[PDB]
């Protein structure tokens, strides 16, 4: 019902809706699939953080830290900085969790050295 | 043996436990400021120094002040090298 | 008691007879002191036959079977028996095949025991006394995949990474912690938290804290908050620009318990009131006297009105009693009028004082 469901009403929180429910149930291997498709579609036509969060949070469960990485650096580089501050307050605990603090503070750096960067303009 | 985190259910085991380190009351510090929020006139005698705006540079001042603490010892050390070599030179 | 068959068999008895979800006293307490008995007797191998049957009891509760489970581990340590201990708490723990919860009465009392707060509470001393540092960690790391962790439990491993010398982790530990957390919890583990950070790592590098100080802030409950906003304007003050501890408390008559913004209000002036203050507070009086009720707000003005008589504002410090005047009823607040006399008198002249009569006659009348 929920694929029928996704293909009438194609909006980004029926997606997130069906992947969580598969992940709930640990059928990761379905749960990937939908993921995968849902950045398939949408990727090309239009860009929200809110499923790259979730999508994050499922391979942080997978542990695969690596592939998390490029899930935000794959955002970070299209999304503007200004909206992208859940995305890097998430990002930026992802690595206050897994990643080493020379890794943890570039990133905030580069934050801040926007944010400073926007003072000075 | 040491124990921290269960609460044993024998005493003899609770003896065991090391005794885990007690939090500080910070709202007792945050009382002095608690104090300082009485509502009052602050010039309560016409002190210059309330009156008179400091420079905003003695924070700046304090920031560069570690930093002239390095430079304190590199000028010491090229200080006294002047000094020696020119002491050297009236040693005679 | 003094005739150990007849307690022996009366045990047995209370083991049969006693349906544990009708049970008047816990039934697990009846297993404890069966055990006990024979502990007594020294009969160490029968009391443990009994824990064996006990563990195969499905009792009304978790906590039941839990703290027979305890008694395991408890009496093995009595008989310094350890390995065994671990062994049985191993055991205890292990994972269903489901990711059961710890809440579902479908399930065996057996496997909800697996996240039990208690066992797992114990068998993290176990490792932490008798094993190795990775090996004791795994448990933490287990009770936190697990969510079983209390911020007491994390403040302990903070101080146990901090004896292993790994604050970096244990700094990590926290973060987790509060991730997992919500309000009021996090205010003490932040707390715990800043503390162990400002003393070794403050020191070398700041920058981390004041974002750390930040995220601390969000969504914070105003009692809390408040001790935060004048601890991150006090390290703002230790190593960083004045100008941005007085935003910091700017955000404090903002956030805070109406009442305690008042005293806010005054600890925002008293801490300007040497370098800003003359400036500042202007601004920050003609606010307040805006936003504040009309009792506090009538304080706030004679305060400002006084202040500028100091600095010799007469005209300005005149104004400010004016409007002040609206909400000082002539009759009740003579004080007020008295000191405004005062400065009549003073400072100003007989004609002046006949002004501020003209002004509080005909208030006296509306």
């Amino acid at each position: 019902i929920y694929e029928r469901f996704v293909l009438v009403h194609p909006d980004v929180k029926n997606w997130i809706k069906y992947a969580r429910f598969e992940e709930k149930h640990a059928y990761f291997a379905h749960a990937r699939k939908v993921y995968e498709r849902a950045v398939e579609f949408f990727g090309d036509e239009h860009m929200d953080e809110h499923l790259y969060v979730a999508f994050a949070k499922f391979e942080e469960n997978q542990k695969e830290f690596e592939r998390v990485r490029v899930i935000y650096k794959y955002a970070l580089d299209r999304i503007s900085k200004q909206d992208a501050q859940e995305l890097f307050k998430n990002y930026t605990i992802f690595e206050k969790k897994f990643g080493d603090r020379r890794g943890i503070e570039d990133i905030i750096v580069s934050k801040r050295r926007f944010q400073y960067e926007e003072e000075v303009k | 043996l040491r124990l921290r985190n269960y609460v044993p259910e024998d005493e003899d085991l609770k003896k065991r436990r090391v005794p885990q380190a007690k939090p500080v009351a910070v709202e007792e510090k945050v009382k002095e400021q608690l104090e300082a929020a009485k509502p009052e006139p602050v010039i309560e005698e016409v002190d210059l120094a309330n009156l008179a705006p400091r420079k905003p540079d003695w924070d700046l001042k304090r920031d560069v002040a570690k930093k002239l603490e390095k430079l304190k010892k590199r000028t010491q050390r090229a200080i006294a090298e002047l000094i020696r070599e020119r002491l050297k030179g009236q040693e005679d | 008691q003094g005739r150990p068959r007849e307690i022996i068999n009366t045990y047995t008895e209370a083991v049969q007879t006693v349906d544990p979800f009708k049970a008047t006293g816990k039934p697990h307490t009846l297993w404890v002191a069966f055990a006990k008995f024979y502990e007594d007797n020294g009969q160490l191998d029968d009391a443990r036959v009994i824990l064996e049957k006990a563990t195969k009891v499905n009792f009304k509760q978790v906590d039941d079977l839990a703290s027979v489970w305890c008694q395991c581990g408890e009496l093995e340590l009595r008989h310094e028996n350890y390995d065994e201990a671990l062994r049985l708490l191993r055991k205890a723990t292990a994972l269903p095949a489901r990711r059961a919860e710890y809440f579902d009465g479908s399930e065996p009392v057996q496997n909800r025991v697996y996240k039990s707060l208690k066992v797992w509470s114990m068998l993290a001393d176990l490792e932490e006394s008798l094993g190795t540092f990775q090996s004791t960690k795994a448990v933490y790391d287990r009770i936190l995949d697990l969510r079983i962790a209390t911020p007491q439990i994390v403040i302990n491993y903070a101080m146990f990474l901090e004896e292993h010398k790994y604050f970096e982790e244990s700094f990590k530990a926290y973060e987790r912690g509060i991730s997992l957390f919500k309000w009021p919890n996090v205010s003490d583990i932040w707390s715990t938290y800043l503390t162990k950070f400002i003393a070794r790592y403050g020191g070398r590098k700041l920058e981390r804290a004041r974002d750390l100080f930040e995220q601390a802030l969000d969504g914070c409950p105003p009692k809390y908050a408040k001790t935060l906003y004048l601890l991150y304007a006090q390290l703002e003050e230790e190593w960083g620009l004045a100008r941005h501890a007085m935003a910091v408390y700017e955000r404090a008559t903002r956030a805070v318990e109406p009442a305690q913004q008042y005293d806010m209000f005054n600890i925002y002036i008293k801490r300007a009131a040497e370098i800003y203050g003359v400036t500042h507070t202007r601004g920050i009086y003609q606010k307040a006297i805006e936003v504040l009720s009309d009792e506090h707000a009538r304080e706030m003005c004679l305060r400002f009105a006084d202040m500028e008589c100091k600095l010799g504002e007469i005209d300005r410090a005149r104004a400010i009693y004016s409007f002040c005047s609206q909400i000082c009823d002539p009759r009740t607040t003579g004080a007020f009028w008295q000191t405004w006399k005062d400065f009549e008198v003073r400072h100003g002249n007989e004609d002046t004082i006949k002004e501020m009569l003209r002004i509080r006659r005909s208030v006296q009348a509306t």
